[PDB]
């Protein structure tokens, strides 16, 4: 009982998030709390081996005195992905916070 | 002159996602299956 390859590409070539949002406290609970910085565009590449990947690297203006631990995956809002930072930080001032490149599996 | 000054902190991360799969499937050889009339029967040519 397992989704062939084939199955994979259909399937995650509906997921499109368009905007990436971040939080001080985990986003498992209601989504949109805990909301610390306005939404930022990201893009997707076509699915290939049940795999997208980021296009192109994102930039997020964190607010001043604010912190972020963690993030989410949004859209036609519906959030469909959350997860951890790799560690909170606190921005004493404005700053930058950089995501390299992300990529959503079904492996 | 000694001077100093001040800029932006910034960070990267690496965020990435991965959800996984699973199938399942149950079923047996069928006899008689199920029918709501059920009677004794005759079948003449």
């Amino acid at each position: 009982g397992t989704l062939t390859i084939d199955g994979k590409n259909k399937i995650l070539a509906t997921l499109t998030p368009t905007t990436i949002i971040l939080h001080n406290v985990d986003p498992t609970a209601d989504p949109t709390a805990n909301k610390v910085t306005q939404p930022v565009a990201i893009y997707f590449s076509e699915p290939d081996n049940g795999l997208i990947a980021s296009e192109d690297t994102v930039n997020i203006t964190v607010p001043a005195s604010a912190t972020v631990s963690h993030y989410s995956l949004w859209d036609n809002d519906k959030c469909v992905a959350t997860g951890a930072l790799s560690k909170p930080q606190f921005f004493a001032e404005e700053g930058i916070y950089v995501i390299s490149s992300v990529s959503v599996d079904l492996n | 002159r000694v001077h100093s000054y001040r800029g932006v902190l910034i960070i990267t991360d690496k965020l990435s996602v991965e959800a996984g799969s699973r199938a399942s499937l149950s079923g047996y050889i069928s006899d008689g299956g199920t029918s709501d009339v059920f009677t004794i029967c005759r079948l003449l040519d």
